[PDB]
């Protein structure tokens, strides 16, 4: 799971 | 029973949702659609199955594709296009519907994805995040599948846990699902015969 | 200069450009291009109203070249599609030599449909510049949507020839796509012509080597075959795709077809006897027999071996697994599985074979609720909870079993319950969300959802729920605060009636929240409509970057995705829920420290929205045009005759005055499902009663629908018998399509004072007709229906 | 691996581990006794034990740095295993992390109080090694229920 914010 | 295959744009307002219920990393339908027309042949899904036997339209719920088919797991996949390393991928997000955990479903799509990043992409390399704590991802990335560890990165997701990232090393032959059929003589298909001897 | 302001705009200077307009516009006020860049810095600030008048004004004092391009952007920025087209052209007209301007109005031109447009800007950019591949596949592309697949192929065959030899390595993807691009062009134009068939064959047999969509090429290759009548060498390709995919059905059938032995249960069963052997650990060997074996014992075996391996390992989704022949086989598979898994429970040990013991359990619980057994079921997964209380999947199927009872707090309590084991895991955090809003229970639901929301500037996650797209959550939410809404009505008549006094004091606290449930129902589904225009919208870019990227077949998939956007299952459910609304508040025309709450139900940043709780959408004027334009007239200009919702065309029809459309759909319906249905029989007998003279509906209309209906169903119906205050038709009806036709019945009790026919012995018959109907489907219909 | 093995709790699974001491010690536990243990100065070591995947055991240590007599070490303030589950060496391998903790930091006792009354506990505890200590502790075990019992002292000496 990539988190997108950082 | 479930099926696998290949997604489609047809598929994800479905893989959103199911990001959505099982995931605390959320995109914009616009990432999901980024994704499937940059790299169309990359991510795959899990769907259930309803078969015509011997002996409607659609459900208005957020997991159905089509009659009797809904979706209950997904690899989301693209190859990494920042600024000039080698050919290498990413696997955005995995996730499986908690209902239809436990039965190979990840490892399925994994696998599909892994050869896909390789075939069609020449993909020297796949990595991905997963939290520390994340006991069943772990053993399907480690375990099951052999990624290694590369880093930590603290801090990593929004609520503060640490991730791993994780990296694997990509070769076409080792990679092919025909690799794979017997869990524990192998048998296979020769491509040549007739089935019916 | 204004020159400065231009390059101080594309640099994002806004700020810097902004003090320069406007020493400009204190010498000359009325100078229009320096009002329009004043527009497109003001927009990138999120300065949006200004930015508005600044634009305006400048239209109404006309334009300069760049002047028309600032505004075409603009234009684009704020979805003024055909207006940014407007400008870009005028741009052109008026003398600018930016020739990126054809690109820029392809992708608006491709946005809006206008294809044969698209396709003069596709070729001017591509005389403009023949040195990129993007502008040659995407005039391509133009062609063949324009139908000249001919011309498609020979502009895509003109590029390869001018690459042979000259493709780079990281352009080779690009190149392979292209190949199988037009591969798809010619295998459409070859339709089932033997010759053409043959030389599409050709072609994908040359290109292999330099195509990396594998899958794509062999499943291209099987059918090609296929319609070559070259059944044999289909079947190789089909084992070569199974061989890579065997865990994906479809190709087992298509293989079977290509054997000839679709219809030789025999040899089906020795196919998929060999194909398990190269494919053991797969569905598709073992599943696919029990579609078609029909031998009691045989079948009896095959689902042994199929389900009882899958409890020994513990799987979950075992009996999920074998539910869609529980579906189609019901009457010949259940009882045989009931069995089968009563007999292997029967030789397990708690102690010694834990895993099996609690999945079996579950198993059978999953069963007899298939079966409407539910204390059975509940029996069962008591068993599994008890012996090993720490799965979290015990807890979902208790709950759902509660569920089916009509036990919605119970059912809730337990899902929380299970949630609190595990923390981590949304789904479970969702479906206990899910429930909590079934129960109506709407703080709890939220306070759990917002346990994973970033909330960062808010008291709760309704805010982040909006942002990240959140349909599930939205519509639930929605039609629990309609729930929530017509309980509280219902607590509103019967305080009324209970003057006969503080009393007051009560039903101004009930009229809040009637009002306040209805609006943020309205306002909650009109999330859904502005997600999916957002969707379309999003396809903007793709006009420009798939052709770059190098992926027409992908772009092609994506121009019918958005030509169905307005039909999918999230949309289609707020509209008919939304509808609810609207409609009602149509045929009822026709008869302080809010600032705390306010927060907490928020869904929109302050700025976007003020209307918090809904109240301009619950006040309107115009209901009908309000649900057309937020709802109705996308989904109906996409909707495919054979998904139409016919219902929903009647009944939106009736309320617009529009009686001759209500036959129309009821005429398809008809046509569809035919005339015995209750449905069909309770749209007609209510069409009928509005063609009389009393009605207020125009008598131009009342007078062609009775002959319509006298010219198609003056044999389903007695149609002169309106005129008979003493005829029966609520007798009619049961008589014709029998008294357990429920939905049928509900459709007349919806239009009980326009349709008058015995309100009274219609509720009766529809609460006799509840009994056959599992105990949460006769509780919601005596609550929320009748 | 071994179809038992231990992991971490965490306090996005500590209501497994409160699940698992509520069925197997029944009115002993404060549900704050578990919450203080993830909540931002006493050490405790925490334990989940799967079988299969499956939580089915759990344990909370406690580090007792001091005045003190010789009980002095580590505590073990919970050791747990579902019914269906025992006899398969996973209460064994749960307080064998107990005892390895204490020599990681060094100290030479393990101990434990159990109730009195707890016959079978106490002897599965004796062939683990572990001693009575002295007699029975007078209404040392207050439940949750309000109600009180005796408890003994069991210790066993770690190198
Ligand atoms: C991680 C999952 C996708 C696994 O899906 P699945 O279909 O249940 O996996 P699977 O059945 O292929 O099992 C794969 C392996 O993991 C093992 N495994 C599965 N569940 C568990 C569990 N709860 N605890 C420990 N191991 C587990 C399983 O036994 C198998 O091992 P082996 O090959 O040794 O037999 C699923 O648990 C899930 O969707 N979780 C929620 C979403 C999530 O956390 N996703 C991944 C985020 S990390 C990367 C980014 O994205
Ligand atoms: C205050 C507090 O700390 S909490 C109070 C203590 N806990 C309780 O009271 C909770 C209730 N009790 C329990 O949970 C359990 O009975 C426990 C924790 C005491 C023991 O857990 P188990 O997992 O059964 O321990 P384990 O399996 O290692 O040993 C039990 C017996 O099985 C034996 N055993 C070990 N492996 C096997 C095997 N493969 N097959 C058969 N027997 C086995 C052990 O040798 C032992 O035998 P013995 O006592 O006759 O010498
Ligand atoms: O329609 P819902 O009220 O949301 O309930 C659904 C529905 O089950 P039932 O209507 O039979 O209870 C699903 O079955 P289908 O309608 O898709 O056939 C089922 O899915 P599975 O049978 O595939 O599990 C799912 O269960 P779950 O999501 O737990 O897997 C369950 O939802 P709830 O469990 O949330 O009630």
């Amino acid at each position: 799971s990539y988190s997108m914010e950082h | 029973p479930i099926n696998i295959r290949r997604a489609t744009i047809n598929d994800i307002i479905c893989m959103q949702n199911a990001n959505l219920h099982n995931l605390p990393e959320n995109y914009m339908m616009k990432y999901y659609m980024y994704h499937i027309l940059s790299w169309p042949e990359a991510s795959f899904v899990a769907t259930t199955t309803t078969l015509d036997c011997e002996d409607r339209t659609i459900k208005l719920d957020p997991t159905y594709l089509a009659p009797g088919e809904k979706l209950v797991g997904y690899v989301l996949v693209k190859m990494n296009d920042d600024p000039n390393e080698p050919p290498n991928g990413h696997i955005t997000s995995l996730s499986v519907m908690r209902t239809y955990r436990r039965m190979g479903i990840a490892e399925n799509l994994m696998r599909q994805a892994l050869f896909a990043l390789r075939e069609v992409h020449q993909a020297e390399y796949v990595s991905l995040h997963v939290r520390q704590s994340n006991r069943a991802a772990l053993h399907l990335y480690r375990d099951t599948l052999a990624f290694e560890v590369l880093s930590i990165e603290k801090s990593y997701y929004q609520d503060g846990e640490d991730a791993y990232a994780m990296k694997k090393v990509l070769k076409l032959e080792e990679l092919q699902i025909s690799n794979f059929t017997h869990r524990r003589e192998k048998l296979e298909d020769d491509l040549e015969s007739d089935l019916l001897e | 200069q204004f020159l400065e302001a231009l390059k101080l705009y594309e640099g994002k200077q806004y700020k810097k450009s902004l003090k320069l307009l406007d020493a400009i516009l204190k010498k000359d006020g009325s100078h229009v291009d320096s009002l329009a860049l004043k527009g497109l810095d003001l927009y990138s600030v999120g300065e949006k109203d200004d930015a508005a008048s600044y634009v305006a004004n400048a239209i109404r004092k006309i334009a300069s070249p760049i002047c028309c391009h600032v505004l075409g952007i603009y234009m684009r920025n704020t979805k003024e599609y055909k207006e940014s087209i407007k400008w870009f052209t005028a741009a052109l007209n008026n003398g600018s030599t930016n020739k990126q301007i054809y690109r820029d109005l392809a992708t608006l031109q491709s946005q809006i449909g206008d294809f044969k447009n698209a396709l003069v800007s596709r070729k001017k950019y591509w005389e403009a510049f023949l040195g990129y591949r993007a502008n040659w596949t995407s005039l391509a592309v133009a062609q063949d949507v324009n139908g000249e697949r001919q011309q498609a192929i020979n502009t895509l065959s003109q590029f390869e020839k001018l690459a042979e030899g000259k493709i780079s390595d990281s352009e080779k993807y690009e190149h392979s796509e292209c190949l199988m691009y037009k591969n798809d062009i010619m295998y459409k134009a070859a339709s089932d012509n033997q010759d053409k068939l043959q030389n599409v064959l050709k072609h994908l047999n040359d290109i292999e080597p330099c195509v990396f969509d594998k899958f794509g090429l062999l499943e291209r290759k099987a059918t090609i075959y296929m319609k070559l009548g070259q059944l044999k060498d289909a079947s190789i390709v089909y084992r070569t795709l199974i061989k890579r995919n065997p865990d994906n059905f479809k190709y087992y059938k298509l293989l079977e077809v290509s054997l000839g032995i679709q219809g030789d249960n025999k040899l089906k069963k020795a196919l998929y006897g060999k194909l398990e052997q190269f494919y053991p650990r797969c569905e598709p060997p073992k599943f696919i027999p029990l579609t078609f074996l029909q031998d009691k014992e045989e079948l009896s075996k095959k689902l042994r071996e199929y389900v009882l391996p899958q409890l020994e390992r513990g799987v979950p989704a075992t009996f999920s697994n074998v539910k869609p022949l529980y579906q189609r086989r019901k009457s010949k598979v259940s009882p045989l599985l009931e069995k089968i898994v009563l007999d292997y429970l029967s030789g397990l040990d708690p102690t010694q074979d834990p895993i099996p013991f609690i999945w079996t359990n579950y198993y059978l619980s999953q069963h007899f609720l298939f079966l409407k057994d539910f204390p059975k079921a509940q029996e069962y997964i008591d068993a599994a909870l008890d012996h090993t209380p720490t799965l979290v999947e015990f807890y979902i199927l208790k709950a759902r079993i509660l569920k089916h009872l009509g036990l919605m707090d119970t059912a809730a309590g337990i899902l929380e319950e299970g949630r609190q084991l595990d923390l981590q895991d949304r789904f479970i955090n969702c479906k206990t969300v899910k429930y909590f809003l079934r129960a109506n229970n709407i703080d709890k639901a939220v306070e759990v959802a917002s346990l994973f929301t970033k909330n960062d500037d808010s008291v709760n996650g309704i805010k982040d729920l909006h942002l990240v797209e959140a349909s599930w959550f939205i519509v639930e939410q929605a039609e629990a605060y309609y729930r929530l809404y017509l309980d509280r009505k219902k607590k509103l008549d019967d305080l009324a009636s209970l003057k006969k006094e503080q009393i007051a004091n009560d039903i101004k606290e009930n009229q809040w929240l009637v009002r306040k449930y209805k609006g943020l129902a309205l306002k909650r589904f009109n999330a859904i409509p502005k997600f999916y225009k957002q969707f379309e919208d999003d396809q903007l870019d793709f006009h420009s970057y798939c052709m770059r990227k190098g992926t027409p077949r992908a772009y092609l998939e994506m121009l019918e995705w958005g030509k169905a956007l307005y039909t999918k299952p999230m949309y289609v459910r707020a509209m008919k829920e939304a509808s609810k609304l609207y409609f009602q508040m149509h045929d009822d025309r026709l008869k302080k420290r809010k600032e705390t709450e306010a927060k907490s139900v928020a869904a929109y940043p302050s700025d976007q929205d003020n209307d918090v709780f809904g109240e301009k959408l619950i006040e309107t004027s115009t209901p009908m045009e309000d649900f057309a334009t937020e709802f109705y007239n996308n989904y109906s200009m996409q909707v495919r005759e054979d998904e139409r919702d016919y219902i929903l065309d009647f009944e939106f029809n009736y309320r617009i005055g529009k009686l001759a459309l209500c036959f129309a759909s009821l005429n398809k319906f008809a046509k569809r499902f035919g005339t015995t249905s209750g449905l069909f029989g309770s749209m007609a007998i209510v069409l009928l009663h509005a063609t009389r003279n009393d009605t207020p509906f125009d008598p131009i209309l009342k007078k062609v629908v009775t002959k319509s209906l006298e010219k198609e169903y003056s044999e389903n119906f007695p149609l002169n018998e309106i005129s008979n205050n003493s005829f029966d038709w609520l007798n009619f009806y049961q008589e014709k399509f029998g008294k357990n036709d429920i939905n049928g019945l509900l459709f007349l009790y919806r239009y009980r004072d326009d349709v008058p026919i015995g309100s009274s012995n219609l509720k009766e018959m529809i609460i006799s007709s509840l009994s056959p109907l599992e105990p949460h489907s006769q509780n919601e219909i005596l609550q929320y229906y009748l | 691996r071994d179809i038992c093995t231990l992991d971490n709790v965490y306090a996005n699974n500590l209501g497994m581990l409160t699940k698992l001491a509520h069925v197997t010690v029944p009115n002993l536990y404060q549900d704050a006794f578990f919450s203080a243990l993830f909540a931002e100065k006493d050490v405790h070591f925490t334990q989940m034990a799967y079988y299969s995947e499956i939580p089915v055991g759990g344990l909370v240590a406690k580090l007792v740095p001091k005045n003190e007599l010789s009980l002095k070490g580590i505590q073990i303030e919970f050791l747990g295993v579902l019914p269906n589950y025992r006899h398969k060496s996973i209460g064994s391998k749960l307080l064998k992390f107990a005892e390895d903790k204490c020599s990681e930091c060094h100290q030479h006792n393990v101990f434990v109080y159990l109730p009195a009354v707890d016959d079978l506990t106490k002897q599965w505890f004796i062939a683990h090694g572990f001693e009575q200590v002295g007699e029975t502790v007078n209404n040392f075990i207050k439940g949750v229920n309000g109600d009180e019992q005796d408890a003994i002292l069991l210790k066993k000496h770690i190198s």
